[PDB]
Parts: structure tokens; C-alpha cells; sequence
């Protein structure tokens, strides 16, 4: 009955909906016979068929243009019929008229294989609480992310600029990586979100192109809230020494100033950047007011842990058996990718058996799975 | 008879324009398709009654 | 699962108006560019679109 009270609403109106819009189709054109239907009929002649796709590369302010078209001939087009010169501007993809060339309208625009890797195409399933507690260094992310989109008015009252920027460091596995997609969930406005593996490239020149226009879409279709997922990765990561190395990671580096910030005057585009190596970092990366509040995370303590390893264990089977609190002795500052890997294991052990119980006796054997991975790179044993 | 006038109506038949391939891109909601052609550019391009 | 199920169909079978939805939404859709103003521009240049210069 709880869920059924969801949906009986729900559904009813999405069927209702789709019906509406059936009969609706026809009647649009209704209101007008001569109004609107005769404008039609002029644009129309006007624009012919094909319309040929152009590429313009600049306006001149006495009704023309030049384009230059991408199979080769260059024209000195008129802009005359149904456009407007302030949807002119370089980059756009235009219709010319298919006798003489006349630009009739705007319309084409084309995305690119690259924007295609940033923009998202999801809204993240999960929300917050799914790597919970240590929830006190997750007011310093939605007081200066969440926030100020959220309520103009505290930093009316207060006056001045409001908060920019939030630099998330600590060790791995700590949830630095859950944390950024769970603020995109609450937020809900243009969620991108880049790898810092593909910013440094094999070939160079292509390298600042790409991360100056990060933040060139990000201010277009503002607010914004750029994920920069490892920006520990720009030091480490390289490929060949002749088209990689310094150079190419220093002028990537480059770019990045500017564009933060920078005389660029963009959109918002809130940057929320996870690492591990700040110290391979600029000084002018690091920087106040392009990091405002920043978060240090260290290991959970132990009754921390226990918030962490209750949540996990909500979505499992459970008995009077199961006893959370001596996985919780074990473990000793260790990260809660440690402790959501355990329960992740223990249904391993259930999958093993195919028994769909999950019992205290699973979390425990694959508690010792877990710490051989932490001692069994080491070979010292006891500290030598 | 037949066939004396299936050749007469090939020799009609055989005579064309040029046509092309093309590719849809994309589809406009004007009633229009966007088609790149193979070898050539782009063009947005009305449809036939059969399609 | 008997409880859960039945709405786990329930809410698939829904799925199947929000693609028709967006179907019949673009089927009767229209574009511009520039409106109103740009009307007026149709008459002044279809006369000197019949030229060449262009
Ligand atoms: N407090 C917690 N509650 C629930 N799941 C958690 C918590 N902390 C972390 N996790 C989970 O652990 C996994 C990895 O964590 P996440 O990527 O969010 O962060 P991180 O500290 O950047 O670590 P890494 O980048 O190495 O994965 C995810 O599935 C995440 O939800």
C-alpha cells in the first residue's frame, strides 16, 4: 500500500497526459487560419529547399557576411528574410538559399565528440547518506555549493560576494568521489563532470583547447557545477616525453588560471576538485578565493565507522545473528571504501553459497579478505 | 509483346539525374531532415509523401 | 516478491507514455528565428534577394 499510493496518482496523470496531447496535435492550429498560417506560407517560399549548411566566420553591420562553407567555395552572402543579427555571431552553422546565397535563418548548431564527454546524461541514483558519517565536513560542501544557489538571501543580508570554489583532500577511498555526485543530485542544475586523464593528452596545442573550453560551456549554460575528478592525475600520468611532459602539463596548468578564474567574467561554474597530490598544485591554484573553504578528510574513528557500516547494511539481509559493532573493533582508521567493500564481499560469500541469507558469520570472513589486502603488499610483518 | 515493350520502357527507365546516397544526421521537426551525403556536405532537406 | 512486483510491472508499462510523450510533442513543433520584427524584413529583402550582389 506504500508504494501503490505513489503510483496510482502517478501513473493516471502520465496516461491522461499522453491522450491529452493526441487530440491536442490538431487543435494548435485551430486559433489561427490566416493569423499565423498565412506567415508561414511567406517564410516558407522564401527559405526554398535545400537549405545548404554554411559555416560563419564573421559578420559585417551593412547586411552581410562572409561564410565559408565546407565544401570549399567561400560567398559573400546578404543576411536579408526572417533573421535577426544578434543570432549572428562566429561559430554559427547557417541557411543559405539554394540560388543565390541568402542567410534565411539560423537553426543547425552540431556538438562535439568532446562535449559529449563532460555534459552528463544522468542525474545520480544515489543521493547523500550512502557513504555517511564524518557529516560535519560535509557543511563546509553545502554551505558553498548547495547554498548560494539555493538562497540568495543569506548573502544578501551579509552583502559582499558569495562563496566560490572548494578544493577535497584526504586519502582514498574516504568519499571524496560520492561526495561531488551527491551535491548534483540535490542541486539539480548542469552537472559536468571531466577525468583528469583525459586533460593531459598525448598531443599538445589540443591540451589547452579542451580545458579552456571547460568552463566556456560551463558559464554558457550557467549555473554550473564542474567536477573536476584528479587533479592528482596531471604529474603522474603521461605517455611519451616528446608530446607529453613538462611542457604540456605547465601550459595545461596555464589554462586552468585564467579560466577560474581569470578576466573571463563567465557563467557560474562552482568548481568542486578531488586530489591527493595539492602539492603538485600552483600556488595560484591553491590560492584563496578560488578554494574559499577547504576540506580536510582523514580516516573515520570508531564510532564513526559505525554510521558508515549501518548504512551498507540496510540494503542486506539481516538476522538477530548479524552483529555490526566486532567489525567495527577490527578495523582500526581505515576508510569507509574499506568497510563498503566488506559488505560488497559478504554478498560474494552469499552468492558463493546461492543461500540468500546474509549471517554474521559472512561480514566476518570477508573482514579478513579485506585487511590481507592491507598487510599482503607488506612482507615485514611486524615493524621492522 | 511483353517484352518488346519492357525493352522501350528500360530505355526511359535508365535515364536519370543522379541519385545519390545520403545519410540522415539528424531529423529537423519543420519537416525536415538534416543528410549528409557521403562524399559531400551537409543539406536540410524536405521529404517525399512516402516517407 | 509478490508485494513489490506487481509495481515493478506497473512502473515499467508507464515508461512506454513517456516515450510516446515526447513523439507526440515534436510531431506539431515549430521554429524560428528572430519573430515578429523579422516579418517586416521578408518584404524588404525578397525585392533585393532577386538581384545580385550576392
Ligand atoms: N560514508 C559512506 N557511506 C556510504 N558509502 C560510502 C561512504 N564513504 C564512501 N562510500 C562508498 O565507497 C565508494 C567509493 O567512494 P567515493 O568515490 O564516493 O570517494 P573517494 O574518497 O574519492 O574514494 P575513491 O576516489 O578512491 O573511490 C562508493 O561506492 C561510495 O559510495
Amino acid at each position: 500500500r506504500c508504494k501503490l499510493k505513489l503510483l496510482r496518482m502517478e501513473r493516471i496523470k502520465d496516461h491522461l497526459l499522453l491522450e491529452e496531447e493526441f487530440v491536442s496535435n490538431s487543435e494548435i492550429l485551430k486559433p489561427f487560419e490566416k493569423k499565423q498560417e498565412e506567415e508561414k506560407k511567406q517564410l516558407e517560399e522564401i527559405r526554398g529547399n535545400p537549405l545548404s549548411i554554411g559555416t560563419l566566420e564573421e559578420i559585417i553591420d551593412d547586411d552581410h557576411a562572409i561564410v565559408t562553407s565546407p565544401t570549399m567555395p567561400d560567398y559573400y552572402v546578404s543576411i536579408l528574410s526572417f533573421v535577426d543579427k544578434e543570432l549572428l555571431e562566429p561559430g554559427c552553422s547557417v541557411l543559405l538559399h539554394h540560388k543565390t546565397m541568402s542567410i534565411v535563418g539560423v537553426l543547425q548548431d552540431d556538438a562535439d565528440p568532446m562535449v559529449s564527454v563532460m555534459k552528463m546524461d544522468k542525474s545520480p541514483t544515489e543521493s547523500y547518506s550512502d557513504i555517511g558519517g564524518l557529516e560535519s565536513q560535509i557543511q563546509e560542501i553545502k554551505e558553498s555549493v548547495e547554498l548560494p544557489l539555493t538562497h540568495p538571501e543569506l548573502y544578501e543580508e551579509m552583502g559582499i560576494k558569495p562563496p566560490k570554489g572548494v578544493i577535497l583532500y584526504g586519502a582514498p577511498g574516504t568519499g571524496k568521489t560520492l561526495l561531488a555526485k551527491a551535491v548534483a543530485n540535490q542541486t539539480s542544475a548542469t552537472f559536468l563532470r571531466i577525468v583528469g586523464s583525459e586533460l593531459i593528452q598525448k598531443y599538445l596545442g589540443d591540451g589547452p583547447r579542451l580545458c579552456r573550453q571547460i568552463f566556456k560551456v560551463a558559464g554558457e549554460n550557467a549555473p554550473s557545477i564542474v567536477f573536476i575528478d584528479e587533479i592528482d592525475a596531471i604529474g603522474t600520468k603521461r605517455y611519451d616525453s616528446n608530446s607529453g611532459g613538462e611542457r604540456e602539463i605547465q601550459r595545461t596548468m596555464l589554462e586552468l588560471l585564467n579560466q577560474l578564474d581569470g578576466f573571463d567574467d563567465r557563467g557560474d561554474v562552482k568548481v568542486i576538485m578531488a586530489t591527493n597530490k595539492i602539492e603538485t598544485l600552483d600556488p595560484a591554484l591553491i590560492r584563496p578565493g578560488r578554494i574559499d573553504r577547504k576540506i580536510l578528510f582523514e580516516n573515520p574513528d570508531l564510532s564513526t565507522k559505525k554510521k558508515i557500516l549501518g548504512i551498507h547494511t540496510s540494503k542486506m539481509n539481516l538476522s538477530e545473528d548479524v552483529n555490526l559493532e566486532t567489525l567495527v573493533t577490527t578495523k582500526d582508521d581505515l576508510s569507509g571504501a574499506d568497510i563498503q567493500a566488506m559488505c560488497t564481499e559478504a554478498g560474494l560469500l552469499a552468492l558463493r553459497e546461492r543461500r540468500m541469507q546474509v549471517t554474521a558469520e559472512d561480514f566476518k570472513q570477508a573482514k579478513e579478505r579485506v585487511m590481507k589486502n592491507k598487510v599482503e603488499e607488506n612482507l615485514e610483518g611486524l615493524y621492522l | 509483346n511483353d517484352k518488346v515493350r519492357f525493352i522501350k520502357d528500360e530505355l526511359r527507365l535508365l535515364q536519370e539525374p543522379g541519385s545519390y546516397v545520403g545519410e540522415v544526421i539528424k531529423i529537423v521537426s519543420d519537416k525536415k531532415v538534416l543528410v549528409k551525403v557521403q562524399p559531400e556536405g551537409k543539406y536540410i532537406v524536405d521529404v517525399a509523401k512516402d516517407i | 516478491a509478490a508485494p513489490y512486483a506487481a509495481k515493478l510491472k506497473q512502473t515499467e508499462n508507464d515508461l512506454k507514455d513517456i516515450e510516446a510523450r515526447i513523439k507526440e510533442k515534436a510531431g506539431v513543433k515549430e521554429s524560428d528565428t528572430g519573430l515578429a520584427p523579422s516579418h517586416l524584413w521578408d518584404i524588404m529583402g525578397d525585392r533585393q534577394r532577386l538581384g545580385e550582389e550576392h
